[PDB]
């Protein structure tokens, strides 16, 4: 009841902690092949 | 296939003690009836008949429906606040009737003639075993509800454990 | 305050019709009780008392324990699956004894005397309006407990569809 | 039932696509880190 509202937010959290991470891997790895990229040249 | 009611009853002629009016029928009171009469030694039956019961209600010109209503608040213990009856039985004349009594006035709801009966002892015991068969059915239908009480119970509980449970492992993740 | 137990059993004496057996306590059988035997047409009572019961136990070399968890097996239709008791009544004597059968031997379990009533009618009046108030009792208890299931059961559905909408919510 | 098998599922997928999602942000960020800490040691050697 409670439990379930208390449930749902956490799952909410748990997706938006998943997008974040993914956000923060995209940036990371745009920054890696921008160093790949002066490294090589 | 039929049904019965037992109930108590006090005669207008021996108001200090407690008479049992025994009735059984098969679907509806309407379609006829045994009744007994017992005082805990002797017995006095009759057959009503669904004809007869129409005639009543067509003398007393009072609607079939209504009639059979006050036959069943009467004789089978259903009487309402408003509902008040009085019952006469002559073991002389085997004749029984009883009144529904108003204000000021009272009026005829039915009459019967009631045989003693030659098998008085074994109507006694087959009536006690009614209700020892009764009261065991009765007991039997109490321990069944109780687990459906208990069933739901545990299932509701089941409910919330998983509920918090899941909340847990989420907070663990 | 007082509790009874009716039953029905059969005599050894006379076993085409059912007899019925009505015994009465205090608060446990042990502090005695009364029993009447009845066949519709009389009735036959008699009283037992605590120390009675008691020396019955201490006669047959039964603890006094057991010897109670006996009679209420025998006499208030309490016997379990491989326990048989067999009742005997002397209109003559008016001596009721009633026996525990086991696979290769019996024993009388207690003897108590029962006289003749002179107002079985009463006694038959009284017995059938308990059995009529226990009725009305369980049909009650009975309808409080339909509706006690009722509820139960509405609250888990109105659960149950809490947790369909709960996962649609957490789908969109 | 359904409903809470359902939920349990949920959970156990949201569980791994957190743990999978970390896990990649992990390994992006130490590569990145590699990357960059070879530049800052050839830009060290340069200098001067």
């Amino acid at each position: 009841g409670a439990s379930m509202d208390a449930i749902k937010k956490k799952m909410q959290m748990l997706k938006l902690d998943k997008e974040n991470a993914l956000d923060r891997a995209e940036q990371a790895e745009a920054d890696k092949d921008f160093y790949f990229g002066k490294l090589r040249n | 296939s039929g049904e019965r009611k037992i109930s108590r009853i006090h005669l207008v002629s021996e108001p200090s003690i407690t008479h049992f009016l025994q009735v059984s029928w098969e679907k509806t009171l309407e379609s006829g009836f045994v009744i007994t009469l017992t005082d805990g030694h002797s017995a006095w039956t009759g057959t009503v008949s669904e004809s007869e019961i129409s005639q009543e209600a067509d003398d007393m010109a009072m609607e079939k429906g209504k009639y059979v209503g006050e036959l069943r608040k009467a004789l089978l213990s259903g009487a309402g606040p408003a509902d008040v009856y009085t019952f006469n039985f002559s073991k002389e004349s085997c004749y029984f009737f009883f009144e529904k009594n108003l204000k000021d006035v009272s009026f005829r709801l039915g009459s019967f003639n009631l045989e003693k009966v030659e098998n008085p002892a074994e109507v006694i015991r087959e009536l006690i075993c009614y209700c020892l068969d009764t009261t065991a059915k009765n007991e039997k239908s109490i321990d069944d509800l109780e687990e459906k009480v208990a069933h739901a119970k545990e299932e509701n509980l089941n409910m919330h454990q998983m509920l918090d449970q899941t909340l847990l492992e989420l907070n663990n993740m």
